[PDB]
């Protein structure tokens, strides 16, 4: 029953169940005969190598409070950046990316930051 | 203690430091509840 | 084959390790692998 | 193989099923030892 529910959401589908598909997010899997019993080869991603960052889960613009869309907040030192979750790529933190909830009173642990506007380039040029 | 400091992460592979505060963040973000409801009400949630 | 021994030992849970927590720091993996496992699982019995 | 896959899926990440963590959308749960057993403390979400 267990290798027909990881034939049926491993093999047809990508599970979301953690340790279901092997240690790590699951990609997918390819099953194989065997004498009496079945074998699955997991395709599993697993992050090799990572680098420290100094977060704080949002940033004040005008004194208002931003939070990521997707990602998380984090600084090369100079600069404040916002990433994905699993794998590290910086982004210039624009509204595009931020979401607006709240001042800067409420936040614990909220940093000063700028936020980079796309609109206003257009209009001045 | 990886489920604390290091969020889910631990299970996957090596386990990354997280301040906890975030990881709510993100398990709010499991349910449908975005970030924002957790920081918004942060002490009373710890309190509860 | 040397003076080899047999050996008892409280057995090791592993490397032991820790986690840098902080209020304010993350970390963020740079880089990543493609990893293949093997999972085995017995379907059937002889029919006897 | 059924408290595993609570560790498994609960403990180590966060679960989607309804009724697996408990009673409500699922944050996460916190394993503690017990004689022959195993005691979790699965905090969940419910609307007040």
């Amino acid at each position: 029953n267990l290798a027909a529910t990881k034939m049926s959401e491993c093999v047809l589908g990508q599970s979301k169940r953690v340790d279901f598909c092997g240690k790590g997010y699951h990609l997918m899997s390819f099953p194989q005969s065997a004498p009496h019993g079945v074998v699955f080869l997991h395709v599993t991603y697993v992050p090799a190598q990572e680098k420290n960052f100094t977060t704080a889960p949002a940033i004040c613009h005008d004194g208002k409070a931003h939070f990521p869309r997707e990602g998380v907040f984090v600084s090369n030192g100079t600069h404040w950046f916002v990433t994905q979750r699993n794998f590290y790529e910086p982004q210039i933190i624009t509204t595009d990316n931020t979401f607006v909830s709240g001042n800067c009173d409420v936040v614990i642990g909220i940093v000063n930051n700028t936020v980079y506007d796309p609109l206003q380039p257009e209009l001045d040029s | 203690a990886g489920t604390i400091t290091s969020g889910w992460t631990f299970g996957a592979g090596a386990a990354l430091q997280i301040p906890f505060a975030m990881q709510m963040a993100y398990r709010f973000n499991g349910i449908g509840v975005t970030q924002n409801v957790l920081y918004e009400n942060q002490k009373l949630i710890a309190n509860q | 084959v040397a003076s080899q021994s047999i050996i008892a030992y409280t057995m090791s849970l592993g490397a032991e390790n820790s986690v840098a927590y902080s209020n304010n720091s993350i970390a963020i993996p740079t880089n990543f692998t493609i990893s293949v496992t093997t999972e085995i699982l017995p379907v059937s019995m002889t029919k006897t």
